[PDB]
C-alpha cells in the first residue's frame, strides 16, 4: 500500500483550528480558586504555545442566569436597566488565554437568557432587536472592559434559530462597528440550517460558518453545497480516560476526511466541576480540587498536541488525505511556506468510542504504510517524529519524540510499521515540546470542617469559592447599613430565566463532598420578601446540574409567615416534619441542621425546633443553601462539619 | 385568501400559549407527577430524570415550528 | 361566528395529519434515529426502548384532543 | 381498641367480584399446549369453585392483530370481508372457565383494531358505526358459536374514548338484541370519564360502570358523586412472589375501604408467556413450560381464595369496615341470609409494593384487635377461621384452616393476636377448601432439538405451539394445490393494524429458550409477493413484546429481487453481510442459519451462501421467523438445534 502526498493538483480546504468550550454550564467553576502556582500551570498546559494542548480556539458561554449542565452562569444583565461586565469567570479565562496566546480565536454563545428578555414568554425571539442588543452588549463589553476581540458569535445553543434574528444580529453588529465579528449557525444539527442557506440568498450572505454538534465525523450534501466553512462546533464530551483520548484522536483526523470539517471544538476545556455532577471528568484535563491543588494532565492534552503544536489556523489541508488499508487514517497540511505536517492515527473501535453518536464496528490490524512525496513535497529531506501509544499502564507513552526521518535518497518516499491505538506526527517543524511542571499535590477529599464568613471587601470573583449554583445566582453582597452583617452572600434572581435546562422552582447552591453522609450545617439567613418569603439549608443533596429537579436529601425550610418544613426532596413533595416557628421577614436568624444515620434535628438561634426526625438512610450528598422561589435573600457565617 | 388569514392566527394563538412563562413548569409538574403513577418507590427516579432531561428540548422544538405560521398552513393545505 | 368555523376546520386538518396511517411509523423512525445521536454503542437500547414504550401513548393522547375541535378553539378564545 | 361490626344502620355497597385478565397481550399463549392432566389442573386452580383462586370474573382481550404487551392476538376480522370466530385461545379459555363455574362473569375489551377499520387512518373512531358493528359482532359470535354470554363491554384499553362512540355502542347493542350487555368506561384514569358523566346526562345513562386502572386504592370526588359502580378494572401486574402476593392482599381490601371500589381485576390471569418477555411471571400463578408440564401454584392464588371462596357477586359490604390501630385493614360482608365474612390483612410496606403507583411508607407493628358483633350479627356463635403468612419458606403457611371460634358467652365479641404480613378470613361458611393436585413435573429448559412440520390436518388451535407472534399474525395453512408443501405456517396480515403498542415494521414470531447462544435454525420459506417480497430466519433474538422494535440478533434475509442481507437488528440498520442470491417469488427455498461464538454462516438449498461472518459475542436469545413487511409468506419443516 503506497499513499501519495502531493500539492501539484492544488490544495484542500483551509484549516481553521482546534478548540475547547468553557461553559454549558459552570465547567470552569472550581478552577478560579486554585492556589498559585498550580492555577497558572493548568492554564499553561491548556493555552501556552509549544507546551501542552496549545489550543487555537476558546469558546465561552454567554451566561444567561439559567442552569446549563453543571450549574448556572451569571448574565451581564440580570434585569432590564442592569449592566455589569465583571460577573463570573469567562472574562478572566479569556484574558488568561489571551496572555499566553495573543493569536487565540475567541467565540461566544448563549445557552440561556434572563427572563426579562421574554416579556412574558419563555422565548428569546419575542423582540429580535432587543435580544440582539443584549448579545451585542456582551461583545462590546468584552472589548471595552477587558480589551477582548470576540471573533465569532453564535445563535442559541442546541435550540431553534430564527432567520430574521440572524439577519437582525448581522445588522446590529455592523451598526456597532463590529463588521469583523463573524456569525456561526446554528450550533445544533446540519439541518434545517444547511437547506435554509440554499433557499435564502440573504441568509446565505450573513452566515459565515455552519457549526454542527456531535456529527460523528460526517456532514450532509446541503452543507458541502453551501460552500461554507463546516465546523464540529461541539464534540468529545467523553471521560478523559485513554478511551476518551482515542475518541478525540480519531475524530480530529476523520472530521475533515469524512465530513470536510475544518475545525473541531471539544466540550469541555477542563473538568473543574464536582465529578458527581452530570458528565463528570469530561474535559481535556482534570482540575476539580482547588482545596488541594491536585490536577491531572489527562491523555487528551497530548492527543491535542499532535495536531495543535504542528498546525495553525490559516494552514491548508492537502487534497491527498484518506483512510489506511487495514484501518486508521492520515491527514497532511502545509503552511504554503514549505512546511509539512502529517498526522496518522490507528484508533481501534474498542478504545475510541465517544458518547455521541453510535460508532459502528470497524477492524484495525497491524499494517505497513508507504508514503511518497510528489510535487513540491519531494524537495523535503527531513522530518521530525512524534509518537503516542494509548492503552494499559504497561503500554501508555504520551507525546514522545522519536528519531528524525531522512529522505536523502532522492526517492521522496518512506515506510512505517503501524500497530493499533497509535498516533504519529511527521513534521518539518522543530518547535515541538512536551511541556512539564513538577507533579502537583496528591488528591484529598473536600475539608471535613469548612467555613466562609464572606467577609471579602473587594473580591476578585463575583461569587464565594466552591459554591456551585444549580438554580438561581448567588453573589457577594455588601450592606453598609448593617454592621453585624456587612458582607454576605445574596441570591439575586427575581424571575425564572428563559431556560435551557429544566431549572428547579426553588434556588439552590451546592458545596463540599458528595460522599458526605453524617453532617452538621449552619448558616445565618435573612428573608427579604414579606409574608411569602422562604429559605433553606440542606444536607445529603444527591443530584444537580440538568437533574437538579430530581435532588433528594434533607431540606430545612423556614418561611416569613411563621412556619417551617423538613422535606426529603428539593421539590418538597415529601414531608419529614412541619410546624410553626417564630420567623418573619427582614430579620436575621441562625439555622442549624444536623444529620446522623436515620435521624435529623434542626435549630433556630441555638434553640431546638425539631429533633429525632426519622430520615432515609443510607444516604449521601452535598450541603446546600437556597430560597423558596426566584426571590432575594441573604446568607452569612456559613459552616459545615461532616464525615465521609 | 381568507382561510389563510384565520389559519395563520390559530397557529399564533396556540404557539403563544406554549410560549407562556407558566407553560414549561406546568408541563414539568404534570409529567413528574405521572411518574409516580407509572413507577413504584425504586424506579420513581429513572422516570423523573428522563422527564427533566428531554421535555425542555422537545417542548422548545415544537415552539419553533409554531413560530412559522405560514409554513404550518402550507402543510395543512390552507396556504400556498 | 366565522373565525369559529375556520378555527374548527384548521384543528380538523391538523388532527387528520397525526391520524394519517404513515404518521406513527414516520415518528418512531425519526425518534429512534435521534437515539443514535443522543447516545453511544451501549446505551442505544435505553433511548430506543423509552421511545417504543411511550410514543404511541403520547401521539394517541394528542389525537384525542385534536378530535374535539370545538374545545380546542374555546381554549384559544376563537369559540365560546 | 374494640372494632364494631354492625348491620343495624344498614349496608355498604354491593360487592361485584374479584377477577383476572387474559390478554394485553398473549399472556395465555403457552397454556394451550400443556399436556393433560396438567392443563385441566391449572384451569381448576383458577376457576373451580371452593378449590383455588375460584375467580368470579374473567376479562379477555378482543384480539385486534396488533402487539399488545407480550405478543399479538388474532382478530375475528383480519379483512373487511373476513369473519372467523375460532382463532386464538380466548374462546377456549372462556368455555373452560364457564364449564367449571357457570356463574362466572365475562368481560371483553379491545387493545388494538385491524387496519381496514380505520379507512386510511390510524384511528378507530373514523366510522363510529363500522367500529361498533365490528365489536358487537364479536359479542354475538361469542353466543352463536360458543354459547357464551358476554356480561360487560369496554371501549379502548388505556386509550381515549369517544362519547359519541359510547352512545353508538349502546344503540348498536340494543339494536342487535344485546340489551343485557353492560358498558364499562374508560379503562384508563378516573378522568376525563368521571367529569364527562356529570356534564352529560345522555352519557351518564349509557355508562354502567367506571373502570379505572392502577388507582392505588383511591378514587376521585367526581366518581363517588356519579353514583356509578367503581371498579379497579386493571390492577396488580407485579411478579407473583410473596411481595406480589402482599400487594394483591392489601389492594383487595383497601380498594373498597379507600376508594369505594366494589371489584378488582388482576393483570394477568396466569403467566403463560416466555419469562424474558415484558413483565415476566406477573400472573396469579405460573405455567410457562408446556414442554415439561411444570407449573407453579403461586402465593396470589391463596390470597385470592381468602376473599373469593367466602364471597360472591351480589353480597354486600357492611357500613363497618376500616383500618387497624397499628396498621392493616379489615372488610366485612353479608349475603343477607345470615352469613358473614371478615377479611383481615396486616401487609407490611416492604412486602406489599406493587409496580404502580408510588406507595408511601407506613408502619405495621404487633397488635390485638377485639371485634364486637352488634345488630343481626350478634346471633352468630360459630365462625370458621382461615390463615395465611407470607414471607420466607421457613415462615410460609398458605390458606391453612385454624380452630373454629366460639362466641357462646352471649358477648358477641372476640380478640385476635396480629403480627405483620398475615391474612385472616373469619366466615360462617363451611365450604372452604385448599384444593390440591399431586406435584407437577420438575422445571426443564426448552428442548435443545426441536422440529415442527406443521402437518396438522384439523388443528385444535389457529397457530402452531410455542410460536409467539410479536408483529403480524401466523396461522396454520393448507395448500391442496401442492403435495410437497400441503401443510404450512402462513403470515396473514396484509396491513399494519390500528396499533396499541409500537409494532415492528417487519413481522416476527419468536420461539425456544432465550438463554440459547449457539444454534442452528432451518426452515423452508416461500415469498408470495413478486419483486418486493422478503422473508427471514433468525437466532439470538433478545427483546420482544412492547420493545420488539429494539430487537437484536442474527437475521438472515432473502428478497424476491435476487438478493440477501444479514443484519444485527430486526430494523436492519446494522449490516453483518449482504449480496446477491438466486431467489425469486412463488418458489420454495430451504434456509439454514448457523451461529457459534463470534461467527455465523448461511445456506440456501444446502449450498453455502455466506460463511465466517463476524457477529457480536457474547449474545443470546430466541430463534425466529418473519417477513419484510405486512405481506403474505409461508414456512414449512421448521428445525432448531441449540446449546444453552
Ligand atoms: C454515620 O452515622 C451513623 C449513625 O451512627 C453510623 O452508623 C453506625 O455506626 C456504628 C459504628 O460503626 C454502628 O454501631 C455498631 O453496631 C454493631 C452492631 O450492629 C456493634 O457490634 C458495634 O460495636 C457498634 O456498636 C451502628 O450500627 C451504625 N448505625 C447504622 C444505623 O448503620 C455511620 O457509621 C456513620 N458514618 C460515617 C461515615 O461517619
Ligand atoms: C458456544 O460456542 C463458543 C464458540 O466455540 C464457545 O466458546 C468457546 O469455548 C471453548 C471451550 O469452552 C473455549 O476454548 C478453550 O480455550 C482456552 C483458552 O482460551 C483453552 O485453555 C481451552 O482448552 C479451550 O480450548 C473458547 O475459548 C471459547 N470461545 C470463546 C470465543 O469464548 C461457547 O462455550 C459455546 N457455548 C455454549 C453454551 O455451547
Ligand atoms: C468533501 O470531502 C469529500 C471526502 O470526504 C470529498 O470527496 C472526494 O473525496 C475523494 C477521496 O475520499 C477524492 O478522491 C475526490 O476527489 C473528492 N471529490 C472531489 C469533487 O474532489 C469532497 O470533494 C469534499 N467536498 C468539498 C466541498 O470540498
Ligand atoms: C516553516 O514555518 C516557519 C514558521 O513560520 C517559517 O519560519 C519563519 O519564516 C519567515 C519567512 O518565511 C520568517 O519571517 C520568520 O521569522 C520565521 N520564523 C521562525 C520561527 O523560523 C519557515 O519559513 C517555514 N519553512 C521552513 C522550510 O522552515
Ligand atoms: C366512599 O368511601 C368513603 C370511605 O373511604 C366513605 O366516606 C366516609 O368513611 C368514613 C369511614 O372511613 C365514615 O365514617 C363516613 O360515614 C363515610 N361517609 C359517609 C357519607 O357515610 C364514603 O361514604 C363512600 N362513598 C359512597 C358514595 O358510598
Ligand atoms: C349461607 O349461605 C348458604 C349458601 O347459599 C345458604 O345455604 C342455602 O340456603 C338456601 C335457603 O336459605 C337453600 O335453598 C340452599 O339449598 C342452601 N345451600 C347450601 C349449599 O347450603 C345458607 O342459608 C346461608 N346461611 C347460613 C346461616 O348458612
Ligand atoms: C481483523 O482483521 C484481521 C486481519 O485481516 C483478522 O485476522 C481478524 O480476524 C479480523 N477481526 C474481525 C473481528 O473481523
Ligand atoms: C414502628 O412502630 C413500632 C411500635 O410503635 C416502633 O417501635 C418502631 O420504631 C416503628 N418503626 C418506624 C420505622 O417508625
Ligand atoms: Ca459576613
Ligand atoms: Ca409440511
Amino acid at each position: 500500500g503506497a499513499y501519495v502526498l502531493d500539492d501539484s493538483d492544488g490544495l484542500g480546504r483551509e484549516f481553521d483550528g482546534i478548540g475547547a468550550v468553557s461553559g454549558g454550564g459552570a465547567t470552569s467553576r472550581l478552577l478560579v480558586n486554585y492556589p498559585e502556582p498550580y492555577r497558572s500551570e493548568i492554564l499553561d498546559y491548556l493555552f501556552k504555545p509549544n507546551f501542552g494542548a496549545s489550543l487555537h480556539i476558546l469558546k465561552v458561554e454567554i451566561g444567561g442566569d439559567g442552569q446549563t449542565t453543571d450549574g448556572t452562569e451569571p448574565s451581564h444583565m440580570h434585569y432590564e436597566l442592569d449592566e455589569n461586565y465583571f460577573r463570573g469567570y469567562e472574562w478572566w479565562l479569556m484574558k488568561e488565554a489571551k496572555k499566553r496566546n495573543p493569536d487565540i480565536i475567541l467565540m461566544g454563545l448563549p445557552w440561556s437568557f434572563p427572563g426579562w428578555l421574554g416579556k412574558g414568554f419563555s422565548w428569546p425571539y419575542v423582540n429580535l432587536q432587543l435580544t440582539a442588543y443584549y448579545v451585542v452588549r456582551w461583545i462590546l463589553g468584552a472589548k471595552h472592559y477587558h480589551d477582548l476581540d470576540i471573533d465569532y458569535i453564535g445563535i442559541w445553543n442546541e435550540r431553534p434559530f430564527d432567520a430574521n434574528y440572524i439577519k437582525e444580529l448581522r445588522k446590529m453588529l455592523d451598526y456597532q462597528g463590529l463588521q469583523r465579528v463573524r456569525i456561526i449557525a446554528s450550533d445544533n444539527l446540519w439541518e434545517p440550517i444547511s437547506s435554509s442557506l440554499l433557499l435564502d440568498q440573504e441568509l446565505w450572505k450573513v452566515v459565515d460558518v455552519i457549526g454542527a454538534h456531535y456529527p460523528g465525523t460526517y456532514t450532509v450534501w446541503n452543507a458541502k453545497m453551501s460552500g461554507k466553512k463546516l465546523w464540529s462546533s461541539e464534540d468529545f464530551s467523553t471521560i478523559n480516560s485513554n478511551v476518551g483520548a482515542g475518541c478525540w484522536s480519531r475524530i480530529l483526523n476523520q472530521n475533515y476526511i469524512n465530513g470536510n470539517m475544518t475545525s473541531t471544538i471539544a466540550w469541555n476545556l477542563v473538568a473543574s466541576y464536582y465529578e458527581e455532577l452530570p458528565y463528570g471528568r469530561s474535559g481535556l484535563m482534570t482540575a476539580q480540587e482547588p482545596w488541594s491543588g491536585h490536577y491531572v494532565v489527562a491523555s487528551p492534552i497530548w492527543v491535542s498536541a499532535h495536531t495543535t503544536q504542528f498546525t495553525q489556523p490559516g494552514w491548508y489541508y492537502l487534497k491527498t488525505v484518506g483512510h489506511l488499508e487495514k484501518g486508521g487514517s492520515y491527514v497532511a497540511l502545509t503552511d504554503g511556506l514549505g512546511n509539512l505536517t502529517i498526522i496518522i492515527e490507528t484508533m481501534s473501535h474498542q478504545h475510541s468510542m465517544c458518547i455521541r453518536p453510535y460508532l459502528p464496528y470497524y477492524n484495525v490490524s497491524h499494517q505497513l504504510a508507504t508514503f511518497t512525496l510528489k510535487g513540491s513535497l519531494r524537495e523535503i529531506q527531513e522530518l521530525q517524529v512524534w509518537y503516542t501509544k494509548l492503552g494499559t499502564p504497561q503500554q501508555r507513552l504520551h507525546f514522545k519524540q522519536l528519531d528524525t526521518l531522512w529522505l536523502l535518497d532522492g526517492s521522496g518516499s518512506f515506510t512505517l510499521e503501524l500497530e493499533e491505538d497509535e498516533i504519529f506526527t511527521l513534521t518539518t517543524l522543530t518547535t515541538g515540546r512536551k511541556g512539564s511542571y513538577p507533579p502537583p499535590p496528591s488528591s484529598k477529599p473536600f475539608p471535613t470542617n469548612y467555613k466562609d464568613d464572606f467577609n471579602v471587601e473587594y473580591p476578585l470573583f463575583s461569587e464565594a469559592p466552591n459554591f456551585a449554583d444549580q438554580t438561581g445566582v448567588f453573589e457577594y453582597y455588601m450592606n453598609n447599613e448593617d454592621r453585624e452583617h456587612r458582607f454576605t452572600l445574596r441570591q439575586v434572581l427575581n424571575q425564572r430565566p428563559i431556560t435551557w435546562a429544566a431549572d428547579a422552582s426553588s434556588t439552590i447552591s451546592v458545596i463540599g463532598d458528595h460522599h458526605w453522609t453524617n453532617m452538621t450545617v449552619q448558616c445565618d439567613v435573612y428573608i427579604e420578601t414579606p409574608r411569602s418569603g422562604g429559605v433553606f439549608i440542606a444536607g445529603r443533596v444527591n443530584k444537580g446540574g440538568i437533574l437538579i429537579r430530581s435532588a433528594t436529601g434533607v431540606f430545612f425550610w423556614i418561611f416569613a409567615n411563621g412556619s417551617y418544613r423538613v422535606t426529603a426532596d428539593l421539590g418538597g413533595w415529601i414531608t419529614y416534619a412541619s410546624g410553626h416557628a417564630d420567623v418573619t421577614a427582614k430579620r436575621w436568624y441562625t439555622l442549624t441542621l444536623g444529620i446522623k444515620g436515620y435521624f435529623a434535628f434542626g435549630m433556630l438561634n441555638g434553640t431546638i425546633l425539631w429533633k429525632n426526625v426519622r430520615v432515609k438512610y443510607p444516604g449521601h450528598g452535598w450541603a446546600a443553601i437556597g430560597t423558596h422561589t426566584f426571590e432575594f435573600a441573604q446568607f452569612d457565617n456559613f459552616r459545615v462539619e461532616a464525615a465521609r | 385568501s381568507l382561510p389563510c388569514d384565520i389559519c395563520k392566527t390559530v397557529v399564533t394563538e396556540a404557539g403563544n400559549l406554549l410560549k407562556d412563562n407558566a407553560t414549561q413548569e406546568e408541563i414539568l409538574h404534570y409529567l413528574e407527577k405521572t411518574c409516580e403513577w407509572i413507577h413504584d418507590s425504586s424506579l420513581s427516579a429513572s422516570c423523573k430524570e428522563v422527564v427533566d432531561s428531554y421535555l425542555p428540548v422537545i417542548l422548545d422544538m415544537i415552539k419553533g415550528e409554531m413560530s412559522n405560521p405560514g409554513e404550518v398552513c402550507s402543510a395543512l393545505n390552507l396556504c400556498q
